[PDB]
């Protein structure tokens, strides 16, 4: 019974990319085969394109409730 | 102010679950049995060993069914939870000794009513 | 004992005593010991008498560990031995190795010889490689996410007998198939031309073939020609059996018997 | 690593249409 | 007295631990963090029996550490004043007696002990007897006592016993 938009806003996309990049930079396992790159931000972008980021977004509603959306669940804008 | 003699404890502890010596003994024994297996695991600490050798010297009964029966025959009464551990662990001989050790029993119940319970507890011992 | 504070009684034979060789008088290396004992290593300790002084056996300037076979602290002697020895079908092998060099010792053994070697991705991981075909090898990277417990680490004599041996037998069962081929590792570009070159000789009868890929081990290729258009259908070999169209068969012949009664549909 | 999971891949099945008649070989016994 | 209550705790997990064994690693970290410690609120904790659930890991902003507010079902030992237990005597000294209430050690002085139990320094094992020498109390004996006081020495409980009430000795 989720009523939030099924698209990923730019804000959420940016924050997810940044957080995944930070995690990768801290020696965390990747979720995609690396083609020979090292910049953690690029790896995060590749994972986002591949829809394998292990993060779920919790959109809080004004009333107080919230909805848990997974990155591999909603559509990515860019 | 915290004195178990007058049946007073903090709010958090009031909703606790009492444990008997045999019960904790078998729980720790099972935990040890589970931990010893599954190699590449951090071994027990001195705290576990001291607690084990401390509860093993006061195991009135090894059978779990004995624990179940002694808790079932006791919970039917109107005594508080605190009276379920000390009285089931010490196992006094006569009602006078139990009343002397625990001041709460003074005037809470009759003499024969408590003596019969103590005799039953003594018989339940292995 | 009063000055050095280290008598021969403390040092016993066989125990390894460090002899720090700091200098040599004529041939040997006479140095000081840990307890202030003049450790004189004779030529026998280094095996050099009328040749260059023993440098590899006795550390010159530093402390070199050797077997203590003489108590001569008071006599300014140290019988420390410079030599290391003085101080003292279904063939599952072992390996106490990288990936590129490991391939050089896989083409000699026949099918069924399983070998266990460490992994090269993380920690406390192992990879089980079993002979599949000529050049095809499945590198099951056990964390092929094969979930297992930790007690198996002590004894590794059943993981292959519970998940590799039956799978290996099932895979070998296909090797002896009547219509079997390789076509240089089963390339997608060479396995398609054969289907169109074999139909012209017998348009009525539609034979079939089986081959395993090389880039993705563990995925056989079961192709057929319903008409003048090729088609490909993969199949996975699970430890218990096979995985064709989602179903799992107990025996190898079950898949074959079930395949010859379902390819007639228009699809 | 250079040795990724091979058995975890999902085998995708190909679709199509072939309105053909029933004239192929029979089956066999499992024995 | 030993009890079984439900507690809660949170532990930060470094991102290097992400992977197929995430829950296992969180449990392993929980085991080696809340076993054997002590607190002035709930008391001394023995060990953990089972875990209820694993909360939703809220990744912190600008930091890779993620906290898991786990609620574990563990046991606890928080002795109170007035309780009566059965311990074992560890050592006998003229200054006082030493016992061992499981993870805690109490101490009773001669003043608490009646005048009937005198000293026996002449005998090799320190022991206390009476004039008639009928009753004997020594080390490694299941002797009862009463917890008349409590103390926590920075997560190290150390209560104090007493021997004034009757029926406190050999059962």
């Amino acid at each position: 019974k989720r009523i939030t938009t099924p698209y990923m806003t730019k804000y959420e996309r940016a924050r997810v990319l940044g957080t995944r990049a930070l995690q990768i930079a801290m020696c965390a396992p990747v979720m995609v085969e690396l083609e020979g790159e090292t910049d953690p931000l690029l790896i995060a972008m590749k994972e986002l394109k591949a829809r394998k980021i292990p993060i779920i977004i919790r959109r809080y509603l004004p009333d107080g409730s919230y909805e848990d959306w997974g990155v591999d669940e909603l559509i990515i804008s860019d | 102010e915290e004195d178990a003699s007058q049946l007073i404890f903090p709010k958090e502890f009031e909703t606790a679950e009492t444990l008997l010596n045999s019960e904790v003994h078998m729980l720790l024994e099972h935990r040890k049995q589970q931990n010893e297996s599954a190699e590449d695991e951090q071994e027990l600490s001195e705290v576990f060993m001291k607690t084990l050798n401390y509860t093993a010297r006061f195991s009135r009964f090894k059978n779990r069914e004995t624990i179940a029966s002694v808790r079932s025959l006791l919970l039917q009464k109107k005594l508080h939870k605190f009276e379920l551990a000390c009285l089931a662990n010490l196992c006094p001989e006569t009602a006078e000794e139990s009343k002397a050790l625990i001041p709460s029993l003074e005037g809470r119940f009759e003499d024969e009513e408590l003596q019969q319970i103590l005799d039953d507890i003594q018989t339940k011992r292995s | 004992n009063m000055l050095t504070k280290e008598t021969p009684e403390t040092f016993y034979i066989g125990k390894l005593i460090i002899c720090n060789v700091t200098g040599i008088a004529h041939i040997g290396v006479k140095t000081r010991l840990d307890n202030g004992v003049t450790g004189f290593i004779p030529t026998k300790f280094l095996s050099d008498k009328v040749v260059k002084r023993p440098e590899e056996r006795v550390k010159v300037g530093m402390t070199v560990h050797c077997r203590i076979m003489k108590i001569d602290i008071e006599k300014f002697s140290a019988d420390l031995t410079c030599r290391t020895s003085d101080l003292m079908i279904a063939h599952p092998s072992f390996h106490n190795i990288n990936f590129k060099q490991a391939e050089k010792m896989m083409e000699t053994m026949d099918q069924g010889d399983v070998i266990i070697r460490p992994s090269s991705k993380g920690e406390n991981h192992l990879t089980v490689t079993w002979k599949v075909s000529d050049g095809i090898y499945q590198h099951v990277d056990v964390r092929a996410t094969l979930w297992i417990n930790s007690e198996e680490f002590e004894d590794l004599d059943e993981i292959v007998a519970r998940y590799v041996q039956p799978m290996a037998s099932f895979a070998r069962d296909l090797l002896n198939h009547k219509y079997y081929q390789d076509c240089s590792g089963g390339d997608r570009k060479k396995l398609e031309e054969l289907l169109i070159k074999t139909k012209k000789e017998k348009p009525t009868f539609i034979p079939y073939f089986i081959c395993a890929c090389k880039e993705l081990p563990g995925k056989f290729l079961l192709g057929y020609q319903p008409r003048g258009k090729p088609r490909i259908e993969y199949v996975t070999v699970t430890p218990e059996g096979f995985r064709y169209r989602g179903q799992i068969f107990p025996t190898v012949n079950g898949l074959f018997r079930w395949f010859k009664d379902h390819y007639q549909d228009p699809v | 690593g250079a040795t990724p999971a091979y058995g975890a891949w999902s085998p995708s099945v190909g679709s199509g249409m072939t309105p053909g008649a029933a004239g192929f070989s029979p089956s066999a016994a499992s024995d | 007295m030993f009890y079984h209550i439900s507690l809660e705790h949170e532990i930060l997990l470094h991102p290097r631990y992400f992977g197929p064994n995430l829950l296992n690693t969180v449990k392993q970290k929980l085991f080696t963090e809340v076993e054997g410690t002590c607190t002035g609120k709930y008391g001394f904790v023995i060990a953990v029996t089972t875990i209820d659930n694993i909360g939703a890991g809220v990744i912190q902003p600008g930091r890779g550490f993620v906290l898991y507010p786990v609620k574990y079902k563990a046991i606890v030992f928080r002795p109170f004043k007035g309780e009566v237990v059965d311990a074992v005597v560890t050592q006998v000294n003229k200054v006082g007696l030493f016992t061992e209430i499981g993870p805690m050690s109490c101490f009773i002085s001669r003043h608490s002990i009646p005048s009937e139990m005198e000293f026996d320094p002449n005998s090799n094992p320190p022991c206390y007897k009476t004039m008639d020498e009928d009753i004997v109390i020594q080390q490694d004996d299941e002797i009862r006592l009463k917890i008349v006081g409590t103390r926590v020495d920075k997560n190290d409980i150390f209560a104090i016993g007493s021997l004034m009430d009757d029926y406190l000795g050999l059962v």
